[PDB]
RNA sequence: UUUAUGCUCU
RNA sequence: GGAGCAAACCGGAUUAGAUACCCGGGUAGUCCACGCCCUAAACGAUGCGCGCUAGGUCUCUGGGUCUCCUGGGGGCCGAAGCUA
RNA sequence: GCCGCGGUAAUACGGAGGGCGCGAGCGUUACCCGGAUUCACUGGGCGUAAAGGGCGUGUAGGCGGCCUGGGGCGUCCCAUGUGA
């Protein structure tokens, strides 16, 4: 299925702290604090003027890695974004963000995108009252994201819900902290998000 | 203030009694992404020296690039030597579609939306000189009417 | 002899503008004027006037060029950068109204003969007709 | 005053080049008799008018003019008429690049200074008898070519050419630099590439002295106080 | 007015 | 029909060989009539017709109010443009 | 796969560590289209790159000067039927 195993090799192969971690990629070691270079035996050697293709590849990998998604799915969406009328570039990002496993992370129900994924695929999530265990369910302006019933306990939740007090969630979102529930209000504008990504190069990638 | 992206570095070689004598050539693009570009081709006995004087000439050859929302006014087709470039304007929200050579230029001059195709000779040197002349020939409804009126 | 009188004209012009002549005579014709007419109305020529060479009907056409430029090759731009027959005698070209061209994204004219006279791309789209597509100019 | 009457322009200043022409010289031609093309002087006036209308303007704003005349008929009539206006000129061979390569051609002028500032000074006699004649010989020719070019340590904003054909190099040389080109030209050359034209005889001292002289005057009038006639009727005929 | 020829891969 | 020339062929030289190059001979053929053959670097390696786009000079051949103009050919240099 | 690697220091062979790309799939072979404006209607050519017929005469065919009417075949417009 989705990728598994070593992650800090990505935190740092793309060469940009991208917070695939929980609280660690925040500590004085996303692994990227200690060793800010590519993994493996050659990470400490002098880089070569990258190939025009290489740059578009690394970028695509970066973004695609952030959401921890499979290329099978990652392009499923890019093609959708292409067809759909819009700015294509930013349209794409909206679709990636509209994912359940991503929302649940943006709403801080869980710390990591991967923690947020297991949370959905276990029943510890509910949409508009219904049980929803599909890390791909696309949410639209108006839905009621929320923690389930039998799941209102579990130190994991309230421990992570607490650390949410102080943090202001992005515009397109909202959260009733005390009640455990958010709402997908709108489709996140480009400006609304500052991904370390140049989405232009990701489009220039699939234009073979 | 300016931006330098070079597309071509190559090693030519003359011939003299006892060995081949080399020399280098660099194609450099110079722009501001605000509507100004320049193409310079410099050659020197070593890579950097040539790259350097490339930019030199690069600014010795500029051009108005009448943008229109990161695109161009009309569609234009231009030929240099046996090489040919087709510039068709795309609607904002598309992207710059071109090869490595025509892209580097169209980018360091603004243009974030444009459709293009190289025809005839895909030779880099000549395709570039053809793309500049292709921009150098663009006209807007403004300069269009400043032509057709009388007096 | 001449197979295409119209094309010939357009070419006579294309050749004068290249050497920057003030004008050029072209064997006259009713239809050949209607077109020459539209070239002045759209400001591609200063206009024309019926004349008589050796007692034969002609049409002096007064060309327009841009201002003397500076730097090497100090030669004016061109009011008529481009002009060529579409529909030829060897291959007639007829387009329905929905099928009308778009010369240089509106920046250029697209003369074309319709059952309501010699019109232009827009001028014809206004009437909403279409017909034989004489030539394109910019 | 400034102007000229078609009276004095009756010496020999209306034609010279027969069927040796440049057909682009249409507007400025009247009729071919005695084989030779006789150039219409009436239009010479109109252009001589419009021409000065740029010279005078340029003069009374401190603009410089560079003189080029390598012909035989138009050599001396420049060395004087130029200095008499405190302007730079070219008398002998026209070194290629002088403008497009002013940067490096000048480095050869600083040498002139450095040679002048070594005539009879605290160091010369210390140098061998062999090198002396040598160093001074490098000066002799050094000044021969760069005498009039010496002035102006910066490229001008116009040049005055005796024959845009004999000096095709310069005309285009400057033309590439956006440097306005003004010249005297008979049927030898073509207009088009001249910015301010003086359509008249470019051979025969008579015309080169008449039209170039009272042209140097119109310069000082916009400068300050036109003097009296200057070196002209030398070995004149 | 006498000459012809130069193994294989770099 | 056949003088000169000359594939083939013979001889003399040359050469390692010399069925070649050079030399001496020499038959078809080269020539004419008639009838076939249909090839070619059959070349400007550039199909034909018509209109349009500076000129300079040399030449052949017409007409001219015979310094020059005009028409049709044959060459060179060349505007603009074309061309790897 | 194409250019090409191996001749005792091989990033090109074999294994290894490491890395890159995809992931219940990953490769391979075969075939179609694309890139190929490389059959060019859009959108190519023919002096020397492949390409002007050895030259004429001419059949069918293709194309065809200026002006004015008639017809309305092409063409254009609208309406409508059909286009499951
Ligand atoms: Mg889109
Ligand atoms: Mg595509
Ligand atoms: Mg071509
Ligand atoms: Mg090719
Ligand atoms: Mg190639
Ligand atoms: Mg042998
Ligand atoms: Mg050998
Ligand atoms: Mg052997
Ligand atoms: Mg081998
Ligand atoms: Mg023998
Ligand atoms: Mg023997
Ligand atoms: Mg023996
Ligand atoms: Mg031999
Ligand atoms: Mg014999
Ligand atoms: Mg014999
Ligand atoms: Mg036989
Ligand atoms: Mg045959
Ligand atoms: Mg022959
Ligand atoms: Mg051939
Ligand atoms: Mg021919
Ligand atoms: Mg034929
Ligand atoms: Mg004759
Ligand atoms: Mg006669
Ligand atoms: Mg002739
Ligand atoms: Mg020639
Ligand atoms: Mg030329
Ligand atoms: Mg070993
Ligand atoms: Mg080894
Ligand atoms: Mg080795
Ligand atoms: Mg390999
Ligand atoms: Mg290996
Ligand atoms: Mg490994
Ligand atoms: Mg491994
Ligand atoms: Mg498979
Ligand atoms: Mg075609
Ligand atoms: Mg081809
Ligand atoms: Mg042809
Ligand atoms: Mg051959
Ligand atoms: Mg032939
Ligand atoms: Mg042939
Ligand atoms: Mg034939
Ligand atoms: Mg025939
Ligand atoms: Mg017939
Ligand atoms: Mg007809
Ligand atoms: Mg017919
Ligand atoms: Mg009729
Ligand atoms: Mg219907
Ligand atoms: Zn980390």
């Amino acid at each position: 299925g989705r990728y598994i195993g070593p992650v800090c090799r990505l935190c740092r192969r793309e060469g940009v702290k991208l917070y695939l971690k929980g609280e660690r990629c925040y500590s004085p070691k996303c692994a990227m604090e200690r060793r800010p270079y590519p993994p493996g035996q050659h990470g400490q050697k002098r880089a070569r003027r990258p190939s025009d293709y290489a740059v578009r590849l690394r970028e695509k990998q970066k973004l695609r890695r952030i959401y921890g998604i499979s290329e099978r799915q990652f392009r499923n969406l890019f093609e959708e974004a292409s067809k759909k009328k819009g700015v294509t570039g930013s349209v794409f990002l909206g679709l990636l963000e509209s994912r359940l496993d991503n929302v649940v992370y943006r709403l801080g129900f869980a710390v990591s995108r991967r923690q947020a994924r297991q949370l959905v695929r276990h029943g510890h999530i509910t949409v508009n009252g219904r049980r929803v265990d599909l890390p791909s369910y696309r949410v639209r302006p108006g839905d009621e994201i929320a923690v389930a019933e039998k799941s209102r306990n579990l130190e994991l939740i309230r421990q992570n819900l607490e650390a949410m007090k102080g943090r202001k969630v992005g515009p397109w979102l909202s959260l009733d902290v005390e009640g455990m529930k958010g709402k997908f209000l709108r489709l996140p504008d480009r400006e609304d998000l500052a991904l370390p990504v140049n989405e232009q190069l990701v489009i220039e990638f699939y234009s073979r | 203030d300016f931006e330098e992206k070079m597309i071509l570095i190559r090693r030519t070689a003359r011939m003299q009694a006892g060995g081949r004598r080399f020399r280098f050539g660099a194609l450099v693009v110079v722009g501001d992404r605000q509507g100004r570009v320049g193409l310079g081709f410099g050659k020197a006995p070593e890579v950097p020296l040539a790259v350097q004087k490339a930019g030199y000439y690069a600014r010795r050859n500029m051009v108005e690039v009448p943008l229109q929302n990161g695109t161009i006014p009309h569609e234009i087709e231009v030929e240099f030597g046996a090489s040919k470039i087709v510039l068709k304007p795309a609607a904002p929200g598309t992207g710059v579609i071109a090869g490595a050579v025509p892209r580097a230029i169209l980018e360091l001059a603004g243009v974030t939306d444009i459709l293009t195709k190289e025809l005839g000779s895909r030779n880099p040197i000549n395709i570039a000189y053809a793309t500049m002349e292709a921009l150098r020939q663009l006209r807007t409804k403004a300069d269009v009417e400043r032509l057709r009126k009388g007096e | 002899m001449l197979t295409d009188p119209i094309a010939d004209m357009l070419t006579r012009i294309r050749n004068a503008t290249r050497v920057y002549k003030e004008s050029t005579d072209v064997p006259a014709s009713r239809f050949k004027e209607e077109i020459l007419r539209i070239l002045a109305r759209e400001g591609f020529i200063k206009g024309y006037e019926r004349v008589d060479v050796d007692g034969k009907p002609y049409l002096r056409v007064y060309l327009k060029y841009g201002p003397r430029r500076q730097g090497p090759d100090p030669r004016p731009e061109q009011v008529i950068h481009h002009i060529r027959r579409i529909s030829k005698p060897g291959r007639r070209v007829y387009v329905g109204v929905k099928e009308i061209p778009r010369v240089r994204r509106g920046l250029g004219i697209a003369i074309l003969s319709t059952s309501k006279g010699v019109l232009t791309d827009r001028e014809a789209r206004k009437l909403g007709v279409g017909g034989e597509l004489i030539c394109e100019v910019w | 005053e400034i102007t000229v009457k078609e009276l004095l322009e009756a010496g020999v200043h209306f034609g010279h080049e027969r069927k040796r022409w440049n057909p682009k010289f249409a507007r400025y031609i009247y009729a071919e008799r005695n084989g030779i093309h006789i150039i219409d002087l009436q239009k010479t006036m109109e252009e001589l008018e419009r021409t000065f209308r740029f010279i005078e303007d340029l003069a009374m704003r401190g603009g410089t003019i560079l003189f080029v005349g390598t012909k035989k008929q138009a050599q001396d009539i420049v060395r004087m008429e130029a200095e008499r206006a405190g302007m730079p000129y070219v008398n002998q061979r026209w070194l290629g690049g002088m403008l497009t390569n002013f940067k490096t051609i000048s480095q050869r002028v600083h040498r002139l200074e450095e040679l002048e500032a070594l005539f009879a000074s605290p160091e010369i006699e210390e140098r061998p008898k062999k090198e002396q004649v040598r160093l001074k010989h490098e000066l002799e020719r050094l000044q021969k070519y760069l005498s009039g070019f010496r002035l102006l340590k910066r490229l001008p904003d116009a040049i005055f050419v005796v024959d845009p054909t004999k000096e095709a190099i310069a005309v285009r040389e400057a033309r590439k630099l956006f440097i306005p080109v003004i010249a005297l030209a008979d049927t030898d050359s073509d207009p088009d590439l001249v910015d301010y034209i003086i359509p008249g005889n470019d051979d025969a001292i008579r015309s080169i002295q008449l039209i170039l002289s009272r042209a140097v005057d119109l310069i000082i009038q916009a400068r300050g106080g036109v003097v009296e006639p200057s070196p002209s009727y030398a070995l004149v005929q």
